[PDB]
Parts: C-alpha cells; structure tokens; sequence
RNA sequence: AAAAGGGAUCAAGACAAGUCAUCAUGGCCUAAAUAUUGUGGGCUAUAGACGUGCCACAUUUUCCUAAACAAAGAGAUGCAAAAAUGUGAAUUUUAGCUAAUCUCAAAAAAUAGGAUAAAAAUAUACAAGGAUUGUAGUCUGAAAUUCGACUGCAUGAAUAAG
RNA sequence: GAAGUAUGUUAUUUAAUUCGGUGACCCACGAAAAACCUUACCACAAUUUGAAUAUUAAU
C-alpha cells in the first residue's frame, strides 16, 4: 500500500490488481540497480564468506514489490492476467476484437 | 491505404506502436467533445430556461 | 600442438588490448550480472500514464467562454441522484471501529 | 538456495542464545523455506502451516533440511470415517 | 561428543564450511541482528 | 498527396543538383572504412552502434612479421577469406563516443 | 519553389561522419532532447502550448527548444511579460559538443586482478550505456555498504 | 459539499 | 504446366445454448466490509470411477559407426559464435548481429555397413521396458519444504499388442 | 478401451482446497505457463472519502 501513489496516474483500463501491478512496476524500477548489486555480491564467489551473507540477508529484507518476479503483463483493456500477448498489451480477444475493426496497425485475418 | 487501418504507421521501435488502440479511444473521446462546445448562456446574454 | 601456457599469453594480450575479464581459471566472479543490462526502465512504462480528458478539454476552453457537458460524469451523478430519490443511495460511511 | 556454491538459504531469525539454565522461549516463524543450519540444534521453532504454529525441536538429524519439511499444510486424506 | 551418526553435520560442513557451526563464524549476529523488533506482522 | 509530391518533383528536386558533389576515390591513407546507422527521426538503441573495418595489408608501416602479429591480436574480428577485420563498438551513449573509442583501439592494436 | 541545405538542415541523419553536416545533425538532436524531445517539424505552424512551456521554462528550469525564430516569437506574444534567452549559454554549448560531436568518453581500464571489486565493477559499467550514471550511483552505494560490512 | 444542489445563481445582466 | 489443391468466408432462426468473472449495462444488494494491503498456506489433497494425450510390451523394432537431403520461425524485455573447463546438466569469457549480412543451428527418418538370440513360458539362460525410490549436482529466482525444470550414479514396477 | 505415466473432472476431504463450463455444442475447456505475483480462496495482522470527480472552508 506504501508504493501506490496517492493520485491515480493510469490512463488505461484501472482495476485492483492494474493498480497492484503497476505499483510494482514502479518500485522494481527504483530498486533495480540496488538489487543488482546484491545479487552480484551473493554470486561473487571471490569475496568474503561473511560479505556474501550479509548481502543474502539484505535482499531478503526487500519488500515484495521490489521483485521483478511479480512483474506479470496486464490487458491495458480488460484487465486480465491471462491470454496477454506482449506485442499488444491486450488478450487473445481484445486483441480479436480490434484486429477486425482494423484497431491495430498492419493487422490482418491469415489465410494460406 | 488509410481506410485499411484507423492507423498508417510503421515504426523500427514498436514501443510507439502498442498504446495506438487506446489512444484511439481518448482521441475520438476529445474530439467528440471538442466539437460540441458552445458559449455559456451568460456570455450571449441568453436566458437559460433551467430544468 | 601448442601448449596452453603460451596460448594464454596471447589470450591475456587480447584482454589487456581491448579491456577484458582475465579469468583462466573458471572462477565464479559474478561478472554475468554485471553484463545483464538492466530492464527497469522499459517494464515501468507497460501502462499508459494519465493523460489529457474531458476536464483538461473544459479548462482549455473555458477561458474563452465556452462549455461542454460530461456524458459520462454527468450520466454517473443522474444515477447516484435517482438511487437517493428512491432510498436506495449508499448508508453513511462509518469512520470508526464496530463497537 | 539448491546450488551449493551460493551457500544455504538464511533468514533473520531472533536466535538469541540463553544462558545456561535459562528459559528461552520458542521462535515462532512463517519463514518454512530457512534451511536448518547447524546452530539450530537444540532450539524450539513453532513453524507456521498455514493456520497453526507446529511446534519443533532441532536435532543433529534434521540438518539441511528447511524449517517446512517439519509442519504439514495439509491434512491427510481418509476416505469414510 | 558431538557424534552425528547420521553424517548430517559432516555432510554440511563439506557443502558450506563450518561458518554456521554453533560455537562457544558468520552466526555472530547475521541472522539474529537482523532479527528486529515486528520483523513480520502477524507473528 | 500525389500532385504535392508532384509539385515536389518538377519544382524542389532539380535545385538538389545545385548542392551535390561528385564522388572521389579513397586514396591510399584512407584504410578505415565506418558504418554508421540511422533510423530517420527515431530513437532506437541501435543507432548509437559505429563499425569499422580494415586490411592488415593497407597498414604498410608494419612488416610481415606484424601484420600476422595483428590478425592474431584481432581474434574472432578477422576474417580469413576476405582478409578484413571487422570490429564494432556500441558501449557509450553517443556514437561520436563509439567512434572515437574504436579509433583509439585500432591505434593500439 | 525554395530548397536549399539551410531548409533540410534538422531533418538530416546524426552521424558521427567526418562531413560536417552530419555533425551538426548529432548537434540538433541533442539540443532537441533537451528542450522536451520532439521531432523537428519547421512546416506544421508555429503555435505551441504558452502556459506549458512557462511552465517548464520556469518552474522545472529546463531547456526549450524552438523548431524555427517565427515559433519563438509566438510565444512571446502569447504570453504576457515573459523573457526567454537568445541560445545557451557557454557551459550548455560546451557539453552538448564535448560528447555528441567530439565524442570523449571514459576509457574502461583493464583490471587484471579479479579481487579488484570496485574496480571490476567500474569496468563493465563504463562499457554499457544501460547503466547511466545515477544507476551506477544506486549499484556502487550499496555495492560499498555490502564491502564494509563484511569486514573486521 | 455533501448532497449537491442546482446553481441557480447564473445569470447576466442587461 | 494444367482433369489441380487448400485456406478464409458460410445466412435467417432455434437451442430463454455459453459468458452479469474480459468489457459494457438495467434492477436489486454490500458501504468498518460483500471494499483495500502484506506474511504463510491453498488452487498441486486422493478411496472408487470417467475423459484427453505420452510411452512401452524386441526379430519390418531397438542398439553401434559414417564423409547425405528441408522448410519455416526467433533475437531492444536478447540471440549468443569461437576458445577453455566439467562424465554431464553447465560454467568462464564475450566476437558478431538488432539481422536475406551475425546468432540460435544441429535436421531426423532415410541410405550403407556392423553388433547382439534358446533375445520372457525347462529357474544354473528372468527379454525388452523406464515407473517408483535413495543419493550427489546444475540452472532460474528473495525464496525450489508443501510445490519447479534438467544432469550423474544406484534402484529396476507393471506391461505377451489389450 | 488393458500396463505405467503427464493432464482435465467427479466424488470426498480440507481452515481454503477460488469461480465458471459441464449430452451432441464440458472434460490438454476459459488457463498462450498457479513456488511469490498471477489469485478471485483460507488463517493471522494492517487500512477506512480509500485510487475518481465535484463543491464548500483554511494554508
Ligand atoms: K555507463
Ligand atoms: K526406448
Ligand atoms: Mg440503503
Ligand atoms: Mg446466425
Ligand atoms: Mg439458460
Ligand atoms: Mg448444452
Ligand atoms: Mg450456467
Ligand atoms: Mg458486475
Ligand atoms: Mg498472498
Ligand atoms: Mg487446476
Ligand atoms: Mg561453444
Ligand atoms: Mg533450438
Ligand atoms: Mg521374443
Ligand atoms: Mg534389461
Ligand atoms: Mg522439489
Ligand atoms: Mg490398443
Ligand atoms: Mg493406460
Ligand atoms: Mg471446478
Ligand atoms: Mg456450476
């Protein structure tokens, strides 16, 4: 909750997980290099036993949101988690849907 | 070529390329409302029958 | 037919000519996350920022005079109105705990 | 941590040796994924499953294992009754 | 003493040295100094 | 749009002549030969890229021993068959920097 | 009719070619990624948006960049007592060519010793513009904290 | 705040 | 060249067919909770039973050796050569290419040789098969215990073509 | 269709085992990737004009 922003900045289809997964988007881009250097430190197999501990701690003290893992691609029009193509940011039928109407640029029904 | 697509864009980063069909969204959204503005009744003097 | 001590003299030339890791003995050095180039900054901009709407579009031109109704705004407040009219509108919130 | 080479998996835990004769209680923790170091022997953990806090007593036996391995999550399945 | 029959501690030992070997060394206060007050919520 | 780019043609393209240069050789200092890539008004990571390529035997300050000696230093970046060494640079955020680091580099090889 | 290289000049390639042209391109484009980003378009009009560029010009303190004179002089008559400076001054015209056009860069040094933490590190930031410098800031503050506290 | 109500004060005079 | 082929398309209506959990929407409900945030767990449970596949039950199969022939697709949220290291997964290090250029990348069956047979039913001849489990590792990731994917060694279930 | 096994479901279990589909027209279906996230479920903690707009008062 600390890492959603108090004034609403989305101009896409808002939802309860959009505005969870954008505010992870957010944090994992503020903490991206921190995190880098721990994850050097832990795999770093030429420095001390004890620096390759205290670094493994620390990255496990991060918060959630913090965590490229949980970085999961929305429809920016529906809402959904599942059937999102990365080229569209949309589902397998929002993607239908706008392809037929001629929405999406050089789109086409294929037939061969 | 422009009645094929609401959009005749090629482009070599595709990052300018997947918000278009939203946009079309709040484009069409201004300009509808762009198109049916109209003076405040105070400013022709028109007495505004209230309803 | 070479050996490799000598081959290593020509492998380390190459390193110190164009700015290499040294490494011929396979040492684990976390160099691999160094070379990842970070994905931060192209992940945070998947969702549109908010951008200009109706509101933008009215103090645009109110300066100027002019007016615009919003057909959605103002199709939401003619609902919540109807429920009130009715009795069906939303209780009070409640500020405090149950008890 | 599975590779060997990036050591075991640690976690802040508040492993605060007590003196000798002293009552210590049990550390209450949700972590189930620490692995059970060789400084855990002889200490109690209460390790979450879900609902419960199952109660656990470190031995010589259980380590490099993780804290998990020790409380079921689930209930086992009977057909009948 | 110290007798591991099971060869539990010997098989640790060997994986990761005998840094987290209880003694009296990377447990002085890694992981019980980073354990602070309302580490979790919830317990 | 077709009688602009018409009007285009009969009227703008003509002056272009006025300004063009004609072509001359390389002469035989000229030994590196740069890419440079474009993408006509957009941002792409890959602009920022400068390749160059050269002949060992364009170096004539260095004798046989060296240019053989040079082939070896380039590594992978020589190419047998053509007898070219190929080697680009895309490490700095301009490409004036790319360029001016594999100018340095080919100077200490 | 009018086409002369003064008319084409802001839509040319930025290429770090030995012909000047090319570097003045490189020259522009850097001005105009400073002044907000957009494309050189001297041939849609010269209006713009007066409160918005006040607004940058003054209260964020950023560059703006202007496609032609006539759309420099819009804005002062938009606006209403308000003053913009004639071009950069010195220090902006100096950095602007000492990278885009001269291209000086830090050269990566070689490290031969792999215990050399700090300085490996430093190698292979310098030779990848994904890290800018603020990352490297983010990557060597931590990276320092995790090497002092794994010492006596 | 609260319930809103008409704006009827809008009117210019002659 | 030609007796060509395939794909897309395929109406109205009915099934009050599916979807108020994409979206959108009328009515009716929740509003300190039928809303919102995190840690852990669950969606991975298992008596019996029903559908999809995978693979095997050796003689036109499988195993070993060798110097053949494809198409299409993928790499700016990245494909990674060569070399070196390891039995292996893989590691160390990056040459090149953001691509009809460089890389993934190597086709396999086939073709041609070769090895093995009382190739399971006579117990001193127990075939093929790779489930189950033990153990040692690797990769991704805060995190591999519930609950991931591969690798080495050992273990060696049913399975006679239904 | 018999063997082993990946997988969907019933039934049952469970603090939860999210929900829907479920004769032809469900059952490798929604789901083109459930360790976290996804996630809608449960336990334990945490929040109450909240993430939106408008209006009225202060700075
Ligand atoms: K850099
Ligand atoms: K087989
Ligand atoms: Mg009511
Ligand atoms: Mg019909
Ligand atoms: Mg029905
Ligand atoms: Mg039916
Ligand atoms: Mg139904
Ligand atoms: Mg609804
Ligand atoms: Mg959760
Ligand atoms: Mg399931
Ligand atoms: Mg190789
Ligand atoms: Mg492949
Ligand atoms: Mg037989
Ligand atoms: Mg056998
Ligand atoms: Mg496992
Ligand atoms: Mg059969
Ligand atoms: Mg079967
Ligand atoms: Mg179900
Ligand atoms: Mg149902």
């Amino acid at each position: 909750s600390m890492f959603r922003a108090k004034k609403l900045d989305l101009g896409c289809f808002t939802n309860v997980r959009v505005l969870r997964d954008h505010s992870k988007r957010k944090a994992f881009l503020e903490a991206e290099p921190e995190r880098q250097a721990l994850r050097y430190v832990i795999r770093n197999t030429t420095l001390p036993a004890r620096t390759r501990a205290v670094a493994q701690l620390q990255l496990t003290q991060m918060h959630a949101y913090t965590r490229p893992t949980q970085i999961r691609n929305r429809c920016i029009l529906g809402g959904k988690s599942r059937g999102i193509l990365r080229d569209f940011k949309m589902t397998r039928y929002n993607f239908r849907m706008n392809a037929l109407m001629g929405n999406i640029p050089g789109v086409k029904k294929a037939s061969w | 070529i422009s009645k094929e697509w609401k959009n005749s864009i090629y482009v070599f980063n595709h990052n300018n390329l997947k918000n278009l069909p939203l946009f079309d969204i709040n484009i069409n959204s201004l300009i509808k409302d762009y198109f049916n503005l109209q003076f405040k009744d105070k400013i022709l003097f028109k007495k505004k029958r209230l309803s | 037919s070479v050996p490799r001590a000598r081959l290593l003299q020509l492998v380390k030339a190459r390193c110190e000519l164009f700015s290499t890791t040294f490494n011929p003995e396979g040492i684990r050095t976390g160099n691999k996350i160094l070379r990842q180039r970070l994905k931060g900054p192209a992940l945070a901009t998947y969702y549109p920022r908010k951008n200009v709407g109706i509101r933008e579009l009215q103090k645009e031109f109110g300066t100027l005079g002019l007016e615009v109704d919003d057909e959605v705004d103002d199709d939401r407040l003619e609902h919540l109105a109807a429920l009130r009219a009715r009795d069906k509108g939303a209780p009070k919130k409640k500020r405090t705990a149950p008890s | 941590k599975r590779s060997v080479w990036k050591g075991p998996h640690i976690v802040p835990l508040p492993i605060q040796r007590p003196e000798p004769g002293k009552k210590i209680a049990p550390i209450r923790t949700q972590a189930r994924s620490a692995t059970i170091l060789p400084n855990f022997v002889g200490l109690k953990f209460q390790v979450h499953n879900g609902k419960d806090y199952i109660d656990l007593t470190v031995t010589e036996e259980m380590v490099g294992h993780k804290l998990g391995e020790f409380s079921a999550t689930r209930k086992p399945f009977i057909w009948g009754k | 003493v110290e007798l591991d029959e099971a060869g539990k501690l010997a098989a640790f030992r060997e994986r990761y040295g005998r840094g987290w070997d209880l003694d009296a060394d990377s447990l002085t206060d890694l992981i019980s100094g980073y354990a602070t007050e309302n580490m979790n919520p919830g317990l | 749009e077709f009688r602009e780019y018409a009007r285009i043609a009969v009227w703008e393209m003509p002056l272009l002549s006025k300004y063009a240069k004609p072509f001359v050789p390389p002469t035989s200092e000229e030994v590196l030969r740069f890419r440079y890539t474009t993408y006509m008004g957009e941002f792409h990571p890959a602009d920022r890229k400068v390749v160059v390529e050269f002949c060992p035997k364009d170096l004539r300050d260095l004798s046989e021993v060296q240019q053989r000696k040079l082939m070896k230093l380039a590594g992978p970046r020589y190419n047998p068959e053509k007898d070219i060494i190929k080697m680009s640079c895309e490490k700095f955020e301009h490409q004036a920097q790319n360029k001016r680091y594999l100018g340095d580099l080919i100077e200490k090889m | 009719p009018k086409l002369t290289p003064d008319t084409l000049l802001g839509y040319g390639p930025p290429v770090a070619t030995d012909a000047a042209l090319g570097k003045v391109e490189s020259a522009m484009r850097t001005m105009r990624i400073l002044g907000g980003g957009l494309p050189f378009n001297d041939q849609s009009g010269v209006t713009s948006d007066p409160t918005a560029i006040k607004h940058r010009y003054v209260h964020e303190k950023k560059p703006v960049f202007f496609s032609s004179v006539e759309e420099k002089e819009w804005v002062r008559e938009s606006l209403d007592k308000f003053a913009v400076s004639e071009g950069p001054e010195k220090k902006t015209k100096q950095k602007i060519l000492e990278t885009s056009v001269l291209g000086k860069y830090e050269e990566p040094k070689y490290v031969e010793s792999l215990t050399e933490t700090v300085k490996m590190v430093e190698k292979y930031q310098g030779g990848t513009f994904s890290y800018a410098p603020s990352d490297a800031d983010k990557f060597n503050k931590k990276l320092n904290q995790l090497l002092a506290a794994g010492l006596p | 705040e609260g319930v809103p109500v008409p704006k009827r004060e809008d009117d210019a005079k002659l």
